[PDB]
């Protein structure tokens, strides 16, 4: 058979946990 | 423009009332995020193992893929859609179906035997969940 | 001043959680 | 062939009886795993912030870097050595000291002001913990 009924997810997430001791850069 | 059964299934996925009776065969690492042959080889591995298949219901929605064990009602698979990359039926088994997701940085293929549907029906349903994922 | 008292860790780990549903390849 | 104080400190690190009084300034993301200038800029950021520094003891051993809060006795930092890539004193502050570790895939620099030691003494102690790490 040929390939059929196959689906890729366009919403697949390719791309941070909060640390109270962390200083954010500016 | 879908087949009637698929258009109806899309309605059920979008209202979170879509489920299919399955045996969950487990999962196996795969080295690619997509590809029908990658899934078919994973399913071949899963069928070759001696581990007991688990009967349950595969619920498909934008909120996730949930596998609920028939015997225990335990929620044994709870998969967010945003981590699922690919799904496919199986040219070697009319009721075979699998999906590839993030494991960490690895890919895992989760394999199923549908009890009374074709694998391609499950694949289309999961593909509808992908659509909802992209919408959110 | 010049750099002093700096240390790299040669034991830094550059390089898997057990899943009871996982089948191992052979 | 080390200075006497450093040879003694190495003994204390290896028997897990090495600790230094510090203020813990917190941590900031850094974009490189090593480099004295990377640490010195992190410490500059940490000193510029308004967050309260936490007084405690920095315990150094092969089992980890542990920061125990003086006021509460709470174990507020517990860092395995195998995730620490680099440590250095500070040319801008005689008591400044910091280390770079894994955050996930990111790097974080944890900054300290030693209460009554030079930063380079702390740096050497942590470097001894590196030695033990490689031995294990």
């Amino acid at each position: 058979k040929r390939e059929h009924a196959c689906f890729e997810n366009p919403g697949l997430n390719l791309e941070k946990q909060f640390n109270p001791y962390e200083v954010v850069r500016s | 423009s879908k087949p009637h059964q698929w258009q109806a299934d899309e309605e059920a996925v979008r209202s979170a009332t879509c489920s299919f009776s399955v045996k969950y065969l487990g999962c196996v690492e795969v080295f690619e995020s997509r590809g029908m042959q990658v899934c078919e080889e994973a399913l071949k591995v899963l069928r070759q193992s001696r581990r007991r298949p688990v009967r349950g219901l595969l619920h498909v929605s934008g909120d996730g893929l949930r596998v609920v064990d028939d015997e225990t009602k335990g929620l044994i698979v709870d998969q967010t859609i945003e981590k699922v990359s690919f799904c496919a039926p199986d040219r070697n088994h009319e009721r075979g179906f699998s999906y590839i997701c993030r494991d960490t940085r690895r890919w895992m293929c989760h394999g199923f035997l549908a009890c009374k549907d074709s694998g391609e029906r499950l694949s289309h349903a999961v593909g509808c969940a992908f659509a909802v994922c992209l919408e959110r």
